[PDB]
RNA sequence: AUAUCA
């Protein structure tokens, strides 16, 4: 199992979004993460102090986990934090702090338009958080010039002084990852005819945000706790823990790591190359050099796939598996590992019909019957039955597999020396094979219906085949020219008691996509119905019998 | 100072107790875990008052285990000490250090710098005590300090006080 | 695209149908408050046919020979003949049905008669009749007070919607609205009496039915309407093969809320 | 209500919000040569009192932003002359129900 | 094998919501973490053996609860964390509507 | 209108395929694209642009840019839709889930 | 591992992989129920994946033996890729850049023993034999054309 | 280290099955180790699915000579069920 | 807020979804060893027991039902009909 | 778990500041004058003189032993005795806390009968000064109105230097002569 | 990654 932890067990109630603050990346951190090397100190057995558990997260089953202990099945793992030499953009924003620069003033952090005009004080109004930046934007954007004195609000003859500074605006424009400005000038009152050319770098825009009012970058999306605009372009790195970034060892001349570590280390030697350049003699144009091969490898670590900029490649001519497509596609972890997922108690085989199973239930193969399970909880009432199951084990039909304590642990009923003498106390669970009447669904995909997965009746039957009554074969959308179905079992009371009673096959009969049946008599059946039905068709006694007894709920009566 | 606060505690009481003795199960158990706890937030929870009117609501019943969790709504005298309150006491220590005086369920202590110049330390006495030109301070004197500062301390709450300004020291 | 678009939608406890926003998008389920289970293509009677057909269909007459109840009908039908005070109550129920077919010719213009409606009323019938064996010969034990506040009763007793107010009492009336005039068309007096032939007991029976199925017929809140609209709808495109853009590549641009739409049309009367 | 033949200059449509409490309302002659509301598939929208909006809301335990909404350039809430915050009352015929009451805010 | 995206539909269509519940976890995934809550992020040392919680940075020794989330989320959020956006998670109610 | 239409363009592309869907499933379909005021289409644009929570819009089509977006809006989300409490693996508050279940120890006394 | 319950010296346990447990063969109590399975895990690390289309395919084997744990990637052209910014990334990787370089004397044992037609099992000892003599003092300065060769 | 709980039985000391021996489930047809240091697992079992009697083993070195061993496998199937036609 | 009993609005009837999810409760609870309301007729299924205690209106729960809006209107198994 | 208040506020994300607690009247979020109870009305804090606060806990235990008696149907050196049997009845009795609370009370108590504790109550809750001083002057014998507002500094313009010395006077009226 | 299955 999982060990036990005094914490109370709540429920999420709201998931509350925003950026990390440089402060905050560094207060949770536990470790500096100063060293491009995995682990090998030089040639040997453990994790170096530097790169993956310098104090970090713990895997290999080992439990050093810095005091916490409890190792994998029970550590989450912990962050470490990467110092890094200068400011770079985070690739996801990039455009936001653009916008953001291009609403202020790039030297005294003040919107350059507010109060004083219209169309902003209307714009401002704006109730949605985006809606409301949007329109800052498509206004502010067109300013070029941070205004001292604006008319007042009655009279363009007397005009009234907002904040200071006077200075002229740049046009910015992105160059992949770089922001470049382009100040208008005055010079004899036309020029430009050229213009002064300079990229804004990440600090002087940093230190602009930095400046911009709680009450101006409140107007623009920014919430002053959760995520100040400050927050957006990285100072300092969150380093996720190994099970972010899982490695395997496998026979000491092999050994393989994740893509993100890999896309660290390069981060980690740009950085630590960068760190060098601006401590010695910096010959600024070789520096800027280096921060732009930086700012590149922290970009591409978070998306490779970025429109412009090359891919960071992996020796073998792959793309690195940035983190943004993990999350991206379907297959990735939203669509695929969170929004559907494999599971356990399922089971698939080839179908095929029967004419002699009824409408609700399912011909289960005995060895499907076998693997499958239900922990049942040893009660007064079950008591005795759940003994001779276990007696009768893993291997004969009507058994059981497990048998789970109170103390948490399971007790394999295949190889425990004690599965004969087997003495159960109520409370315990006896993990028990799938049983003619259990409810359990069973699917046909696609799945483009609430009727493609319906609740039947568990039959045992022999032979490899999921057996189905043929009138249920139009819901599902199945024939036997080779089809296979799914079969899930739930593994609760309360679960069993969902299906049975709200979606078992009969309750599906008549379904409200068009108000009708959606199963009705089909082939054989619908063919001999007609011919059985002539006035024609004649019955002699010996046959009208057999096909009275044939009904089993008939009267007796001839 | 002394509280009468109103607070409330989730209890998660297992299947086997829902049985008639469970209301009587409840408030036995919130007084269990509640009665002599020590808090930051609000300091020493001594006693659960108005018993017969404990407020035990709805219990909702927890998902995949068995158990019911409630929200005990109650009501107690709490005591939670603050920095410039002046509070009588009883020495119950006393060293070459200072002396520790009980105030209710606290200890406040005194550093002999914190006392003024005139009173001394005296180890050559049964029990050791502190001595003036006119007082004698030990174990079973009562002490009028001044709360320098507090120590939220697990389980307890411990404070620095001073004798040495006006008004303080022996009564 | 269907299912994530309509997902987090579904009836709440007030019959109204929100989303995870707890924005009103249907005020009451498919305008009607009924679970789709629970319908069945029923014929509305009072729409069609000829004003005269209408009439020798529906109208008593009490105070003319010609047009009263025959005595066959019911045990009353003698003593019944002239009587002012029920002559009222039987223009009111005439007069309610004349309203009901203006009503429906204007909803239904084309005059069409068969709707999807709860409570297979000609089935109860069925049943009473032989539940009750129906004695096709001899007079009801019914008045004409009987079957007229009998079905005006039922009527109030139709229940989609609970509060206690004028929005909410409006609202329950408008939703009933439709299934009323059915309800009225198949239980006026000169139906239930000439054409069903029912006992008071038979009356009384298909009443509490109607009442009990249409309750059973509601929609249930919790029923994720939303995901089941998206299906619905998905899983018959599934099975998809003037000359206008139709099917599958329509409803793409359908959806899309295509702008540049590939065979536009104006359809001039 | 100005009804103009082809159009208003952008000087004199900057004196349309220039003398309030009172109201200026634009109208293309070309547009009212039909009515829209006489159609077919247009049911009758109803604008609601202060009174009525405030028993709504209270009514469906409602938030403004949980109404649907109608677009205050909309044809109907323009021939209806709606202001911001204002709400329609909507009847429409139901094949399903035959008369259904929906509810729209103004945009 | 795969309870995919329309399987959850069915079952969302079915109103089987401890159904779906018990597939997503119990059935797969499932995990228990500690959050602080102060910020509501995974940061918690919980040495739960010596029956310490702490939140270090928080400095909160108290303020601690435990969740049941699919390891996949627990994943996802330290992914969306390293990105450092914060998936703050909290066990209470502030808005209403 | 604009609904009235936009149902009968869509009950034609099922009924042209001689296909019944019952009105309500069509209806639902029609008001929710209405709703908002205009015509909210069934794509990356429309509906997953509405004010509905950040994890719910994200699993359908724009994942990442999204999450980014409510990032730097500090998003709340109400985790009302069933997308986040499947993605948080609780019981989504649909059907069964709709409703709260309570012991009352006067009734639980009562029956004895 | 050892069963806590039992503890016997010789400590008899198996692996049922198809179950996913471990478990103690005399008692029969689970040690373990968390079980991964190493070979399609191994999978994600060296595949057949060069396109990049695996969503599995996240990491890449590496080999610690011979080239220590030098983890490095390469700029290079992706799809949507202007000419420009490889060049300037790939002239900004030269100002960081001798001992990281004397690797490419690895070049020279490959393309002797591909050249002397060698086996692939005679160069990753040849490797490993140049990268432990190569700085030693004593060999000091021998001719080293002839200390590879 | 983490032996296959499948039987090793029916290997000979060369680490082969000989050709003629019937197998089944999870058994060992091949035993192999991975010394690191005792030693590893590195063996080759069966398919759990199926089972037959072992037709033929063949031992080799290839291009640069490192010991590769090819093991065939023979089972007869009998038309079933959900067998397609 | 909780709406007063004198002031529910909700059907009188219970919903599908509140019957499945009693009897799935009940029986969860029977199948925990919990006290059985009803005289066990020499039933052993605790679904079949939980739809006997339902059966004779003996389960002693209540459906907290929660309007849109946040508040809710309290109604015992006792006291709702069951037509399903 | 632990304990929890009718104090709602929700502290998203932003941490701190946790302003000090002196008797500047700035005690904690929690000790508050605007308080809260379980019914949601809106109530002022209360604020206990140890004598009001001895009187209250022995009310409580004493009603305590009441119940506890019902459902199992089916001179101050004396007051120290007298509690400490009541403290072996309904306490845990791990409760040391309230067994040194309980004999620091009865031994500094400025008021045994209740009668007593009814006047100091009226008396100084028509003064206006707030909870706290009302308790620390119930509670801290002082003789001169500079002994009162040197130890209570929060007082020193609150009230006159007479208004308080004339209470200071009355209330050492009303000390139980032990 | 190709081939394939309904
Ligand atoms: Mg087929
Ligand atoms: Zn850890
Ligand atoms: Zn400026
Ligand atoms: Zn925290
Ligand atoms: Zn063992």
């Amino acid at each position: 199992g999982q060990q036990y932890s005094s914490a109370p067990l709540r429920t999420v109630k709201e998931v509350q979004f925003g950026l990390f603050s440089p402060e905050e990346v560094r207060a949770i951190s536990v470790a500096k993460i100063r060293f491009p090397e995995t682990m090998d100190e030089t040639q040997t057995r453990a994790k170096i102090g530097g790169l993956n558990d310098p104090r970090l997260g713990s895997i290999d089953r080992n439990l050093k986990c810095q005091t916490c202990q409890e190792g994998m099945n029970e550590c989450p793992g912990h962050f470490g934090h990467i110092d890094l030499a200068k400011p770079v953009f985070h690739v996801g924003f990039i455009a936001k702090i653009k916008k953001v620069c291009e609403c202020v003033c790039m030297h005294c952090g003040k919107l350059l338009l507010d109060e004083h005009n219209e169309l902003m004080r209307q714009a401002l109004a704006i109730k949605d958080s985006k809606k409301r930046f949007a329109a800052i934007w498509t206004l502010c954007k067109t300013k070029m010039v941070c205004e001292t004195d604006v008319p007042s609000e009655d009279d363009p003859t007397q005009l009234v002084s907002r904040g200071g500074c006077g200075n002229t605006q740049p046009t910015i424009r992105k160059d992949g990852l770089k922001l470049v400005g382009s100040w208008k000038k005055d010079r004899a009152t036309g020029d430009a005819d050229e213009p002064e050319l300079r990229v804004l770098s990440t600090e002087e825009i940093l230190n602009i945000f930095k400046h911009i009012s709680v009450k101006d970058f409140t107007s623009l999306g920014f919430n002053e706790v959760f995520s100040r605009p400050e927050w957006m372009i990285l100072t300092c790195l969150p380093v996720p823990p190994p099970p972010v970034r899982p490695s395997i060892s496998f026979n000491e001349s092999q050994r393989g790591e994740d893509d993100l570590t890999f896309k660290l280390a390069d981060i980690l030697k740009a950085n630590i190359s960068l760190e060098t350049l601006e401590h010695n003699g910096a010959p600024h144009h070789a520096i800027e050099e280096a921060e732009s091969l930086l700012q590149f490898h922290v970009a591409t670590y978070m998306d490779n796939d970025i429109a412009g900029q090359p891919q960071a490649l992996q020796k073998s001519g792959r793309p690195v598996k940035s983190i943004r497509a993990r999350l991206k596609g379907k297959e990735g972890r939203i669509r695929g590992n969170l929004m559907g997922k494999r599971v356990d108690f399922s089971a698939r085989t080839v179908i095929s019909g029967d004419p002699n199973l009824e409408l609700d239930q399912v011909g289960v193969p005995k060895s499907i019957a076998k693997t499958l399970t239900y922990p049942e909880v040893v009660t007064p009432y079950n008591i005795d039955r759940l003994t001779q199951l276990v007696r009768n084990g893993p291997n004969e039909h009507p058994g059981a597999k497990y048998v789970i304590r109170d103390s948490g642990d399971r007790i394999d009923l295949r190889y425990s020396k004690r599965a004969g003498d087997i003495q159960l106390q109520y409370g315990w669970k006896v993990e028990r094979h799938i049983m003619d009447n259990d409810p359990v669904l069973f699917n046909r995909q696609p799945s483009l219906h609430k009727m493609s997965m319906m609740a039947h009746r568990v039959k045992v039957i022999p032979y490899s085949t999921f057996r189905l009554n043929l009138s249920v074969t139009s819901p599902y959308n199945a024939d036997f020219d080779g089809d296979e179905m799914n079969l899930h079992v739930p593994q609760s009371e309360e679960t069993r008691a969902e299906l049975s009673q709200l979606c078992a096959v009969p309750l599906q009969i008549v379904s409200p996509q068009s108000n009708k049946p959606c199963m009705g008599i089909v082939q054989d059946t619908l063919c001999g119905i007609r011919k059985l039905t002539l006035r024609d068709t004649f019955i002699e006694l010996d046959q009208v019998l057999n096909m009275l007894y044939w009904v089993p709920d008939w009267d007796g009566v001839i | 100072m002394f509280f009468i606060k109103d607070l409330s505690l989730n209890i998660t009481l297992h299947p086997s107790f829902f049985g008639p003795r469970m209301k009587q199960y409840l408030k036995t158990k919130l007084l269990e875990e509640v009665e002599g706890s020590c808090t930051g937030k609000f300091g020493y929870i001594l006693c659960v008052l108005d018993y017969d009117n404990i407020d035990i609501q709805r219990g909702r019943i927890l998902p995949t285990d068995g158990s019911a969790e409630f929200n005990v709504k109650y009501r107690a005298v709490v005591f939670k000490p603050f920095k410039g309150e002046v509070v009588d006491g009883t020495v119950v220590s006393c060293s070459q250090h200072g002396f520790e005086v009980q105030v209710g369920p606290m200890k406040v202590f005194v550093t002999k710098h914190l006392m003024p110049q005139d009173l001394t330390f005296n180890a050559g006495s049964n029990p050791p005590s502190y001595q003036s030109s006119e007082d004698v301070i030990t174990i079973k004197s009562r002490i009028r300090v001044k709360i320098e500062g507090c120590i939220s301390q697990v389980s307890s709450i411990h404070a620095i006080g001073s004798i040495k300004e006006d008004y303080l020291g022996a009564i | 695209r269907l299912v994530k678009a309509l997902e987090d939608i579904m009836v709440h406890y007030d019959n109204t149908t929100r989303n995870s926003l707890g924005n009103v998008i249907q005020f009451i389920y498919g305008e009607d408050g009924m679970d789709a289970a629970h319908i069945e293509k029923q014929s509305l009677d009072t729409i069609g046919g000829s004003d005269a057909a209408f009439e020798k269909r529906y109208r008593v007459d009490l105070l003319n020979t010609d047009h009263t109840l025959d005595p066959s009908l019911l045990e009353s039908g003698s003593e019944i003949l002239g009587d002012l005070k029920l002559q009222v109550l039987l223009d009111e129920e005439y007069k309610q049905l004349v309203k009901d077919r203006k009503f429906l010719r204007e909803v239904f213009v084309d005059g069409e008669a068969n709707w999807p409606l709860p409570v297979n009323i000609r089935r109860i019938i069925q049943n009473a009749q032989q539940t009750f064996h129906i004695d096709h010969t001899k007079p009801s034990d019914l008045t004409i007070k009987d079957i007229v506040l009998g079905v005006k009763d039922l009527q109030e007793n139709l229940l989609v919607l609970r509060g206690k107010n004028e929005i909410i009492q409006n609202a329950q009336r408008d939703a009933v609205t439709l299934f009323c005039c059915l309800l009225r068309s198949r239980l006026a007096t000169r139906r239930v009496l000439q054409e069903y032939r029912l006992t008071k007991q038979a009356f009384d029976w298909v009443l509490s039915n109607i009442e009990a199925q249409f309750l059973r017929s509601v929609v249930h809140p919790g029923e994720m309407v939303g995901v089941l609209a998206a299906q619905s709808i998905g899983e018959p495109a599934t099975q998809m093969t003037k000359k206008v853009t139709s099917g599958v590549p329509r409803l793409k641009e359908i959806l899309n809320v295509a702008k540049n739409m590939k065979t536009p049309s104006l359809t001039v009367y | 209500i100005f009804v103009y033949q082809n159009n208003i200059t952008p000087s004199a449509m900057k004196l349309v919000p220039s003398i309030p409490p009172a109201t200026i309302e634009t109208f293309n002659e070309a547009a009212l040569v039909v009515n829209i509301t006489h159609h077919e598939l247009v049911p009758k929208h109803i604008r609601l009192s202060s009174d009525e909006k405030r028993e709504l809301l209270k009514r469906y335990r409602l938030k403004e932003s949980q109404l649907p909404r109608i677009q205050r350039a909309d044809p109907v809430a323009l021939y209806l002359g709606l202001k911001r915050g204002e709400v329609v009352k909507i009847i429409r015929k139901s094949e399903t129900s035959g008369r259904y009451a929906s509810y729209r805010i103004c945009m | 094998l795969r309870f995919g995206e329309m399987e959850r539909d069915c079952m969302i269509a079915h109103g089987a919501a401890s159904f779906l519940k018990e597939r997503l976890m119990e059935a797969s995934d499932a995990f228990r973490v500690h959050i602080c809550g102060i910020c509501g992020l995974m940061t918690v040392i919980a040495k739960l053996n010596h029956n310490q919680f702490e939140c270090k940075g928080c400095d909160n020794k108290i303020d601690i609860y435990q969740i049941h989330i699919p390891y996949a989320a627990k994943l996802l959020f330290q992914e969306l964390m390293a990105m450092n956006i914060t998936p703050r998670l909290y066990t209470d109610r502030s808005r209403d509507f | 209108a604009g609904r009235a239409a936009l149902y009968k363009e869509v009950y034609n592309v099922i009924a042209s395929d001689g296909s019944y869907v019952n009105y309500r499933h069509m209806a639902l379909l029609v008001d929710v694209m209405t709703t908002q005021g205009g015509l909210t289409s069934v794509t990356r644009h429309g509906f997953n642009r509405s004010n509905t929570g950040a994890l719910m819009r994200c699993s359908f089509e724009e994942t990442v840019e999204i999450l980014f977006e409510a990032g730097a809006s500090a998003e709340l989300d109400d985790c009302r839709g069933v997308s986040e409490n499947v993605i948080l693996g609780q019981m989504a508050p649909i059907g069964t889930g709709a409703f709260d279940v309570m012991i009352d120890e006067e009734s639980l006394v009562k029956y004895m | 591992l050892t069963c806590p319950e039992c503890k016997v010296y010789p400590p008899k346990i198996v692996e049922r992989f198809s179950e996913g447990d471990v478990v103690c063969a005399l008692c029969g109590l689970v040690l373990s129920d968390k079980l991964v399975d190493t070979r399609s895990e191994w999978r994600t690390f060296s595949n057949d994946d060069h396109n990049g289309d695996d969503p599995s395919r996240v990491g890449e084997a590496s080999n610690p033996l011979l080239d220590g744990n030098n983890l490095s990637t390469r700029i290079g052209k992706g799809e949507t890729t202007d000419m420009r910014f490889t060049k300037e990334l790939n002239k900004a990787q030269g100002k960081n850049v001798k001992d990281n370089e004397v690797q490419a004397a690895f070049a020279k044992i490959t393309m002797l023993c591909d050249a002397a037609e060698l086996p692939k099992i005679v160069k990753d000892c040849a490797k490993e034999a140049y990268k432990l003599c190569h700085d030693e003092k004593t060999l000091k300065g021998k001719s080293m054309e002839s200390i590879m060769a | 280290l983490r032996m296959k709980h499948g039987t090793y039985d029916k290997l000979d000391d060369d680490g082969l099955i000989a050709p003629g021996v019937r197998v089944s489930g999870e058994d060992v047809i091949i035993g192999k180790t991975t010394p690191i240091s005792s030693k590893r697992d590195a063996s080759t079992p069966l398919r759990s699915t199926e089972n037959g009697i072992v037709d033929q083993v063949l031992v080799t070195t290839n291009q640069d000579g490192l010991k590769f061993v090819k093991v065939r496998v023979r089972t007869t199937k009998i038309p079933q069920i959900g067998d397609k036609f | 807020k909780a709406i007063p009993k004198d002031q529910r609005a909700t059907t009188p009837y219970m919903t599908k979804y509140e019957r499945a999810r009693i009897l799935g409760t009940r029986a969860l609870q029977i199948s925990m060893n919990a006290p059985v309301f009803v005289d066990l007729e020499g039933e052993t299924d605790p679904l079949r027991i939980a739809m006997k205690e339902l059966a004779e209106k003996k389960i002693p729960l209540v459906i907290r039902r929660y309007l849109p809006d946040g508040s809710f209107e309290d109604w015992s198994v006792e006291e709702l009909i069951v037509d399903l | 778990v632990s304990t929890s208040t009718f104090q709602t506020r929700r502290r998203r994300l932003k941490k701190v500041e946790e302003e000090e607690n002196a008797a500047t009247l700035q005690l904690g979020q929690e000790f508050q004058l605007k308080q809260i109870n379980h019914q949601g009305e809106e109530e002022e804090l209360i604020a206990l003189n140890l004598s009001e606060a001895r009187l209250v806990i022995k009310e409580a235990l004493v009603e305590r032993r009441r119940a506890f008696k019902r459902s199992q149907k089916k001179t101050r050196e004396k007051e120290l005795e007298s509690i400490d049997v009541l403290l072996e009845q309904t306490t845990g009795g791990n409760n040391k806390d309230l067994k040194n609370t309980m004999q620091y009370l009865t031994n500094f108590s400025r008021f045994r009968d209740q009668e007593t504790v009814g006047a100091v109550i009226q008396l100084l809750k028509s003064t206006g000064l707030h909870p706290f001083e009302v308790a620390q002057l119930g509670s801290l014998a002082c003789d001169t109105a500079d002994e009162a507002k040197t130890l209570i500094p929060s007082l020193n313009n609150k009230i006159s230097d007479d208004e308080l010395e004339r209470i200071l006077k009355e209330l050492s009226n009303l000390e139980t002569l032990y």
